[PDB]
């Protein structure tokens, strides 16, 4: 039931910065999501579907952001890189469902949509389900920045540079992700 | 850390079957699958089997078909490999290779991941059929 | 035999763009499923380059990109150095065979 406003949003957020929500105490009806419609994609790792009649509704967190179509393939466990080590990574471990659409037309026009970003320059790659905010210098090598952006030291973001004649594994493809526990 | 070493090098003579088998140290075992490949001297890899989480569900090449068998055991973090009949042209270097975790498809149906590669690698070891 | 095509030895210029091309047919590729990328070195054991057509793990540089067009994908080093004159296969799924077949395998030289 509450999860039919995870779908329909007029803007996510880009990976550096994603959205969670404790969903608390209420029916979660699960079919839904399977039988939902052919043109998505449902891996599944945690537990099956057709067998999640327990009582699982214990601050369910639903993920979502928007990566691309070639890069959806390392939302999975283990699978580094580029953007599941410095911006979001799942553990080796009870991460329910990965759902990923395709958004065609809802962001991808001729002059860029610039508020999907990625933090490509992190030190110390990440712990499962960390967010990061900061955007200071990167610090790679020699002399300290004090904040310049000067040399040998990059800013931590970048931007994505939209255009509709790109390849399908460009294009955006709007993930959400599951999790399950219990107490 | 992570990594992988095996053993079951051998001199085979015309007629002969032999078992091989990978030890795993480091990562979790017991849940990603695990996949065999082979490369002949002198050309490229080739794929020789597969199997998945817990031993359910396994694949074969056209090349090792009805030959070949295969067993793992999550106990002793062994993987193992035993072949039937190695013919004339079998003489290659034998690589465990880790695959990726298996992923529920809608309606319940478990399946491997088709779309993956294979991450970590071990050393090999050389199988020679001869005379 | 080798199932999917790919030019045995190609040469390369310090400093210049060199192509890998990857042809298969319309059942590993036609169907959807991906084409990765390897790197294997003589005396020892490969290790993963590209998967997913387009990323690449941690540990390689930034230099090396592929893609997926059709029924062929292709690989790409800018910038190369004398490290990597080692060989690449691409590794694809079909359903002719239902196995995880490989490519013929390049060879990549530096001058
Ligand atoms: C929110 O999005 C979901 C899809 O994730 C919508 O569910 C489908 O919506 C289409 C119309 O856009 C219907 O034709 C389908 O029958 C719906 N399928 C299911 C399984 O419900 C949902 O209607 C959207 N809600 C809105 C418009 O706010």
């Amino acid at each position: 039931c509450p999860f039919d406003e995870v779908f329909n949003a007029t803007r996510f957020a880009s990976v550096y910065a994603w959205n969670r929500k404790r969903i608390s105490n209420c029916v979660a009806d699960y079919s839904v999501l399977y039988n939902l419609a052919p043109f998505f994609t449902f891996k599944c790792y945690g537990v099956s579907p057709t067998k999640l009649n327990d009582l699982c509704f214990t601050n369910v967190y639903a993920d979502s952001f928007v990566i691309r179509g070639d890069e959806v393939r390392q939302i999975a466990p283990g699978q580094t890189g580029n953007i599941a080590d410095y911006n979001y990574k799942l553990p080796d471990d009870f991460t329910g469902c990965v759902i990923a659409w395709n958004s065609n037309k809802l962001d991808s026009k001729v002059s860029g949509n610039y508020n999907y970003l990625y933090r490509l320059f992190r030190k110390s790659n990440l712990k499962p389900f960390e967010r990061d905010i900061s955007t200071e210098i990167y610090q790679a090598g020699n002399k300290p920045c004090n904040g310049v952006a000067g040399f040998n030291c990059y800013f931590p973001l970048r931007s994505y540079s939209f255009r509709p004649t790109y390849g399908v594994g460009h294009q955006p493809y709007r993930v959400v992700v599951l999790s399950f526990e219990l107490l | 850390q992570v990594q992988l070493v095996e053993s079951g090098g051998g001199v085979v003579q015309p007629g002969r079957s032999l078992r091989l088998s990978c030890a795993a140290s480091g990562f979790t075992f017991s849940s990603i699958a695990m996949h065999w490949v082979r490369q002949a001297p002198g050309k490229g890899l080739e794929w020789v089997a597969v199997m998945s989480f817990d031993g359910s569900i396994k694949y074969y090449g056209d090349s090792v078909k009805g030959r070949f068998t295969i067993s793992r055991d999550n106990s002793k973090s062994t993987l193992y490999l035993q072949m039937n009949s190695l013919r004339a042209e079998d003489t290659a270097v034998y690589y465990c290779a880790r695959g990726v975790q298996g992923y529920y498809d809608r309606s319940g149906y478990y399946n491997l991941d088709y779309n993956y590669g294979m991450d970590v690698w071990g050393q090999g070891t050389t199988v020679t059929v001869s005379s | 035999q080798s199932v999917l095509t790919q030019p045995p030895s190609v040469s390369g210029a310090p400093g210049q763009r060199v192509t890998i091309s990857c042809t298969g047919s319309s059942s590993n590729i036609g169907a959807g499923y991906d084409v990765h990328w390897y790197q294997q070195l003589p005396g020892t054991a490969p290790k993963l380059l590209i998967y997913g057509n387009s990323n690449r793990p941690s540990g390689v540089p930034d230099r090396f990109s592929g893609s997926k067009s059709g029924t062929s994908a292709s690989l790409a080093i800018t910038g190369l150095q004398a490290e990597d004159e080692a060989d690449y296969y691409c590794q694809s799924y079909d359903s002719s065979l239902s196995g995880w077949v490989f490519g013929g395998g390049t060879k990549l030289t530096v001058l």
